[PDB]
């Protein structure tokens, strides 16, 4: 995340997926070396929403890191679309518009998968 | 055996300590051209829907009389009242010699000097002030405003309203509020089905000296509350279980016209006074009233040794400490409640009890603690429907017993609605032993 | 502050019954406070008998079904008063009796633990001879 | 199911001294749930120690409790003359709470 | 953690251990989809106490995750109690009352164990 | 980190490297058990700078933990100095004065190494 | 305007006009 | 701002001794500032001699045990003044001498490094012939 307090910048929004992941990584590389009550109020809720989104990366085992892969069967009811179909014919905002009727259910399912994964290695 | 069980951290273990914080108020979606004092310039955030979680098989100890949720909300309500006042007006030119004698409730007829919007040209002003906002300083009598010893009175700045909308208290992140949800709950000692919540039920920040209005109802019992029943000085809260009706009206046209006292300072005051010219009343149906007072004396016999209960009236004196403070349309009634609390039970109508109400403009609403306020009369005939719900009884020090109705502290007025609650701190990091070898 | 008194010193007959008061001048209630009844034989160390604790009357297995304790909290003329009553006072029951209140509101103070508790403020002890 | 003992059984000292009593239980309670008492004979007990080492508001600062497993200590440094009398120990973990057999403190 | 800024909610306090861990996990599952100076002051110290308790999960290798097992010999002087003894005859608040005379020592011992574990894999 | 809100304390600054790492670990051990608009403003920017430095430990795979070793060739142009040369003849402040002309480049290179490491195990 | 001259450190003795708690009635102050 | 002057141009005898002043009009002290004594042979490049730095007098191994430097900081009539003194002026010591102060307060400025330092503000250079 690229801000004075740290939060991601829109690196190359109009770029289609296959280049935009590369620019997400180069976003990271340049971003961390680039790093009256209105200002205080705004950056306190910036802290609050930041710690919120890092707790979403916290409770999926992702520990506050990008490109964090977890083990969920991505249902064809959420999207029947093929990989290269969306990953070379689309950008990211219209795909978030596509699946904004599922995001609470996706956070639901990744949380059962993370607690299931840690409870199973808690067994093993 | 060996049993070599080891350490394990848990984040999120339900663990609480009976701690304290500052809370934040939170109303419903209503709040934009509305500038009432209680929930506009203090707490934007509105809570749409509750998330109350029951707790099974737990017994949490509650003690409302050493609670500081209510003392903390009392401080926020005083500071909230004042930071809703000081950018209003500030009528420093009324402390004059007042030329008052009545003209056709015989409140009085009072002219005096002012200053107009120009300073060198000077203003003579007509008004109608009441007997009790006036003191005799020593026909055509010469009086004074009651609050020219202490602080300068301000005006309400009438775009301010005073409708006591339900203010919730929602706790910040970290802390939870443990509601009791027990019936016939006394407010002291254990509680059986204490359930956690993020904000309280909507309390109405009403003020009323003698008896409580628009309260929440207890359901099955009527509840007697005190700090120390042996101590006659502590105010006994009596919480009903049925909403007793009251209708308080001033049935009198009194128009509101203004004077230019300063630049932008337009003092609003009474004018012509017609209609049904007598004291403003409140009416109370004797059936429900004597039924609930009979059940009140039944429960008070259940506390007070099964004795002979008399309800004397108040002790008289200063009619704010003594009488029934009331919060109708921007006007403040003191109703001599004498014929409500007068019995000896060890024989009245099923009709109607009518009590007079001397009304008041300049109120030191809280007894020195806070600031004053001029309350302008609105336009005329005013009807406010209210649910009388509580009583404040102070037993005296003398084979009889007495409940002289007096008030006490002002935060008392909310302790009928914050008995159920308790701010509680969560320490979520528990260290429990089990068998892992990881990390 | 908290103070405790009780009945005086009573000497009775073998095979009688006795009641000992407990007036708690300072207890805001016996809902949140709890009281404890403790004997003490002459010279011999103090022995627990019973308690009231959020209105669950209990006595020991050395006293079950013979000894009964009551409590009425804060009323007008009366402070919160408990009472220990014993039928069939043997020569063993010749003892000094004790009532003591404990504060059980702030649960992490450590004066109490899930029914049993450390006894905060004592009374005067009552001789009973048989 | 406890019959406690304590060390010593009878001890004497004088003023301005430093003194030690410990009490041992048959079990080994973990949560420091002990309480110690004193009385002059004819008076009532006075709770001075609850939960190992927490003192009251009113008990003098010279007293100190301490914890080691089963053996829990109380130390009196700079002993004052109105502190003599019988001490008692207390476990309060498994109901019923059985107490200590007393320790008289006097002057030789 | 379940709050507007995120902090745990008391899921089923009166439930004894064996069910309460299951409800701790279901707490997690529902909690993250459920997610004037008085408000600002309160939530800033909410941030502060939250980052404090995640640094306690940070400095024990637990990385801000629940059910994080670490390698400490749990001394019988801290508790001689058997597992199923406390884990089926108790709830969590009275066990924290039991061991509140040890929590600073437990944080002490878990910190030497975490720095010992990372220094030993720093060797290996 | 040792503060009311949590941030490191200068344990033994004048101590040369070989003892100061040991005291860095003992700093940790004692530090976590040791744990009007001016106060609020100061600790909000304390939150902000803390979350900044934990995101630097976040984006290097270090997850907010001390002694976190990562895989970068440390160039002899950044320093030609031998290990025991600096690690027994120096303290830490003058070494940060030595390499303060490189810290942005070091943050650069550790970020390409962390995204390279996770993308390579993303392959494998 | 302060009407000051000493009367029995010789600091001074000063009377002047004021306004009382009423505005039209006026106050003379020592 | 900072300015430096020193003694004039002195020509002496072989086998004499010389002292050169250093008046630092602008140095708040020589505790935190440090001064440096630098020769320069005629035409040949400048050569370091010595320094004072938090009151540790030092000279080079080319000058140890022969050349001595002093410094008294800010007094009333006097600015902070250092002084270079040489016994046995050889023909090699025929040179232009220099005093220069460096600011050594903000430790990460980079004008200094652990005793050796970049020389901020120079004087006028003094010819000394033998
Ligand atoms: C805020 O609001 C709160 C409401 O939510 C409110 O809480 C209520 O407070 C009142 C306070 O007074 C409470 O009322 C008291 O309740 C006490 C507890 O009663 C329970 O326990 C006793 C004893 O139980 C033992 O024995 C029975 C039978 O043997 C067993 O079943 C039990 O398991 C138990 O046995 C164990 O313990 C023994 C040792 O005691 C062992 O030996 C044994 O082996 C076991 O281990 C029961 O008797 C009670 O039964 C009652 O309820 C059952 C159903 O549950 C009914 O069937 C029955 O009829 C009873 O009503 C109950 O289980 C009582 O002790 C106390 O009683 C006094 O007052 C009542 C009036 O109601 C009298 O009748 C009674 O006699 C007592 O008065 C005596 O005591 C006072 C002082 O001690 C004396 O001054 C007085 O003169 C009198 O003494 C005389 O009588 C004695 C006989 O009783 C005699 O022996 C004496 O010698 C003397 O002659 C009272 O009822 C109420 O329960 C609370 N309710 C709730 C829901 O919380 C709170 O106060 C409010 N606070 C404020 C600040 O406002
Ligand atoms: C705030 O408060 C602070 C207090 O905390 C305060 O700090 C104090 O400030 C004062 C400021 O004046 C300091 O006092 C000065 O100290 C200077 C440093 O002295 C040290 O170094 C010299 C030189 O040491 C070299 O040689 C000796 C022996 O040969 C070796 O032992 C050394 O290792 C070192 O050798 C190395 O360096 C050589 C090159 O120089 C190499 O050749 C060699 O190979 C090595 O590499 C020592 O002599 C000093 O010794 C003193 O202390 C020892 C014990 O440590 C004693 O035994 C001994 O008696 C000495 O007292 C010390 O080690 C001094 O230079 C300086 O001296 C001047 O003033 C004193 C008065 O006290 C005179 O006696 C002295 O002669 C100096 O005056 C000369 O200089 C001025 C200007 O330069 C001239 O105008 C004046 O006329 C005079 O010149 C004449 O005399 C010369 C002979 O000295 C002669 O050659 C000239 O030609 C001319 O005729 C002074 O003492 C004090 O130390 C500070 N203290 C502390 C604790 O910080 C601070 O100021 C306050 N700030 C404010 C703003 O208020
Ligand atoms: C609710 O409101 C009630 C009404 O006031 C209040 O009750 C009062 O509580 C106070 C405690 O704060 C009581 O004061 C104590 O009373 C006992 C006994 O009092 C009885 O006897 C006297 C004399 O016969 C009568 O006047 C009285 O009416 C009672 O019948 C006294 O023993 C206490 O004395 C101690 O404190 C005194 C200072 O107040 C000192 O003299 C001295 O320090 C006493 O300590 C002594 O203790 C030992 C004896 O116990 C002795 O051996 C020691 O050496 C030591 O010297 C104290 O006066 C008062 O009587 C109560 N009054 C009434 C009418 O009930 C409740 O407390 C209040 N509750 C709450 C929750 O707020
Ligand atoms: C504490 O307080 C004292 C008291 O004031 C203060 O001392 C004064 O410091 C200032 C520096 O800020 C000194 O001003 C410099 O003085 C030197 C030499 O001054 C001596 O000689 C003159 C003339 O003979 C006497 O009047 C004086 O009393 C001294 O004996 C000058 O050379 C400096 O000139 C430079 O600046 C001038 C503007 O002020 C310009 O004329 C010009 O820019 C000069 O720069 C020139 O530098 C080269 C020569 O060096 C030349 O080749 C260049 O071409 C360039 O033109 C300057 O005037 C002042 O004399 C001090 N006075 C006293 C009584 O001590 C301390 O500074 C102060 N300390 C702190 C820490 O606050
Ligand atoms: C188990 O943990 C609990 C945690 O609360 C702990 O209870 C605390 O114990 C300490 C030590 O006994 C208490 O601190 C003392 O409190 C008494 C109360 O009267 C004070 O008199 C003390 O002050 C004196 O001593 C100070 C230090 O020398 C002096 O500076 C001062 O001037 C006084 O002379 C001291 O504050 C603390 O109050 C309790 N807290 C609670 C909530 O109980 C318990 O002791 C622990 N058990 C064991 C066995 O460790
Ligand atoms: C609460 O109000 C209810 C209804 O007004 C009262 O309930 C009556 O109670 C009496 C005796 O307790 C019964 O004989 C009646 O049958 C009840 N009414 C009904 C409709 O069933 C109740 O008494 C009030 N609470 C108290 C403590 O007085
Ligand atoms: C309060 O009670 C009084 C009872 O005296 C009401 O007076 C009656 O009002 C009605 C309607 O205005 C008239 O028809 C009756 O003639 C009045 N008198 C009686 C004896 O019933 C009064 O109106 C009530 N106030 C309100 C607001 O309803
Ligand atoms: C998609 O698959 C998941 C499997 O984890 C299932 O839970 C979900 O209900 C499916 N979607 C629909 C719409 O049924
Ligand atoms: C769309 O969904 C159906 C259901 O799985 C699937 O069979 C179909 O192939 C999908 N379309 C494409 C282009 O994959
Ligand atoms: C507690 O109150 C709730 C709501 O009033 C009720 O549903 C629940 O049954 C009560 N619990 C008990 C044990 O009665
Ligand atoms: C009490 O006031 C509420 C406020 O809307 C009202 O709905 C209710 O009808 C009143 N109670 C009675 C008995 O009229
Ligand atoms: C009361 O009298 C005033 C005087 O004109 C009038 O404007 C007002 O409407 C009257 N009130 C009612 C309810 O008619
Ligand atoms: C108060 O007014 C309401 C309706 O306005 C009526 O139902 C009730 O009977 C009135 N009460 C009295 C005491 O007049
Ligand atoms: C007091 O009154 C109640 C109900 O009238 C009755 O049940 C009780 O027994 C009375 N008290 C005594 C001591 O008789
Ligand atoms: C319990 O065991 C640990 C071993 O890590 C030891 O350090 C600690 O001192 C023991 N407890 C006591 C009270 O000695
Ligand atoms: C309590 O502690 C002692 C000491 O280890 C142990 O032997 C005993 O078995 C423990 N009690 C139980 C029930 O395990
Ligand atoms: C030092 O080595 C790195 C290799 O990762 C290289 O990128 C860097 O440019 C080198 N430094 C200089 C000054 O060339
Ligand atoms: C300094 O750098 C050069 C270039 O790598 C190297 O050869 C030399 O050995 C280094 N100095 C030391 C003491 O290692």
């Amino acid at each position: 995340g690229l801000g004075a307090m740290i939060f991601g910048f829109l690196g190359a929004a109009g770029s289609t997926m296959g280049a935009a992941s590369i620019t997400l990584t180069v976003q990271a590389r340049q971003l961390l070396s680039g790093i009256g009550i209105k200002q205080l109020q705004a950056r306190v809720l910036a802290v609050e929403r930041y710690l919120q989104d890092q707790k979403f990366l916290g409770l999926w085992g992702c520990s506050g890191k990008i490109i964090c892969c977890t083990a969920v069967p991505w249902n064809s009811s959420w999207s029947n679309k093929t990989f290269e179909e969306i990953w070379n014919n689309m950008t990211w905002i219209e795909w978030e518009r596509e699946i904004s009727n599922y995001t609470s259910q996706i956070y639901d399912i990744l949380t059962i998968s993370q607690t299931q994964q840690e409870k199973n290695e808690k067994d093993l | 055996a060996t049993n070599n069980l080891w350490v394990t951290v848990y984040y999120g273990v339900p663990v609480w300590r009976d701690a304290d914080t500052t809370l934040f108020c939170a109303s419903d979606a209503k709040a934009t051209e509305v500038h009432n004092v209680w929930a506009t310039h203090a707490c934007v955030p509105t809570d749409p829907n509750p998330q109350e979680m029951h707790l099974k098989n737990v017994t949490e100890n509650f003690n409302m009389w050493k609670n500081n949720m209510v003392e903390q909300m009392q401080e926020d309500v005083i500071s909230l009242w004042d930071q809703s006042l000081k950018p209003c007006v500030k009528l420093t030119p009324l402390c004059v010699t007042l030329n008052c004698t009545s003209a056709t409730d015989d409140v009085r007829n009072c002219s005096f000097n002012m200053t107009t919007e120009l300073r060198d040209k000077q203003q003579k002003v007509y008004a109608l002030f009441y007997k009790l906002d006036i003191v005799p300083i020593d026909n055509f009598s010469e009086y004074r405003l009651i609050n020219c010893n202490t602080s300068v009175i301000k005006q309400a700045c009438p775009k301010v309203s005073f409708d006591p909308i339900p203010i919730h208290y929602c706790t910040p992140a970290g802390y939870a509020i443990l509601r009791c949800n027990d019936k016939k709950f006394n407010g002291t000692g254990p509680c059986k089905n204490v359930s956690s919540v993020q904000c309280t039920h909507g309390i109405k920040p009403v003020v009323s000296t003698q008896l409580l209005l628009n309260g929440s109802l207890a359901e099955e019992g009527i509840i007697i509350r005190s700090e120390n029943l042996t101590n006659n000085a502590k105010t006994i809260i009596v919480h009903f279980n049925e909403s007793v009706k009251i209708n308080c009206t001033r049935p009198s046209n009194n128009t509101r016209t203004g004077i230019h006292i300063g630049p932008g300072q337009v003092f609003y005051k009474t004018g012509d006074i017609i209609g049904d010219i007598r004291k403003a009343y409140c009416n109370i149906s004797g059936a429900q009233w004597h039924k609930v007072l009979g059940r009140v004396a039944n429960k008070l016999k259940e506390h007070f040794n099964n004795k002979t209960i008399v309800f004397k009236p108040s002790s008289g004196g200063d009619p704010e400490i003594t009488m029934h403070h009331f919060n109708c349309r921007g006007e403040f009634f003191y109703c001599n409640t004498t014929k409500l609390f007068n019995s000896t039970w060890g024989t009245r109508d099923n009709g109607t009890i009518t009590i007079p109400c001397r009304i008041k403009q300049i109120i030191n609403m809280w007894q020195g603690v806070g600031q004053a306020m001029y309350a302008p009369p609105i336009k005329g005939v005013i009807k406010c429907l209210s649910n009388i719900t509580g009583i404040l009884l102070t037993r005296d020090g003398g084979n009889n017993e007495t409940f002289r109705p007096g008030g006490g502290n002002i935060k008392d007025n909310w302790r009928n609605e914050l008995y159920k609650y308790k701010v509680v701190q969560i320490e979520p990091l528990g260290i429990a032993p089990t068998k892992c070898k990881r990390r | 502050q908290i103070h405790l008194v009780q009945s005086g010193t009573e000497v009775k007959k073998p095979g009688s019954s006795v009641t000992v008061s407990c007036k708690a001048y300072g207890v805001n209630t016996f809902g949140l406070y709890a009281v404890n009844w403790v004997r003490q034989a002459p010279g011999q160390s103090l022995e627990y008998i019973g308690q009231i604790w959020r209105w669950k009357s209990s006595a020991s297995h050395h006293f079950r079904g013979r000894v009964l304790i009551s409590a009425v909290d804060l009323t007008g003329s009366s402070p919160p008063i408990s009472s220990l009553e014993i039928k069939n006072l043997t020569s063993d029951d010749t003892a000094v009796y004790f009532c003591t209140t404990t504060s059980t509101y702030d649960r992490w103070s450590g004066l109490h633990h899930d029914g049993v508790m450390a006894f905060s403020s004592w009374g005067q002890g009552t001789l009973i001879s048989v | 199911d406890i019959q406690m003992t304590q060390s010593p059984s009878t001890l004497s000292a004088s003023t301005g001294d430093t003194v030690r009593i410990s009490c041992r239980a048959s079990q080994s309670i973990t949560g420091n749930w002990v309480a110690w008492y004193q009385q002059r004979p004819g008076k009532a007990p006075r709770l001075l120690i609850y939960r190992g080492a927490a003192l009251l508001g009113g008990v003098p600062s010279r007293f100190r409790g301490s914890a080691a497993g089963t053996d829990f200590t109380l130390t009196i440094g700079n002993l004052q003359a109105e502190d003599f009398g019988t001490f008692y120990c207390q476990q309060y973990d498994t109901y019923p709470g059985t107490f200590g057999q007393g320790t008289k403190v006097e002057v030789k």
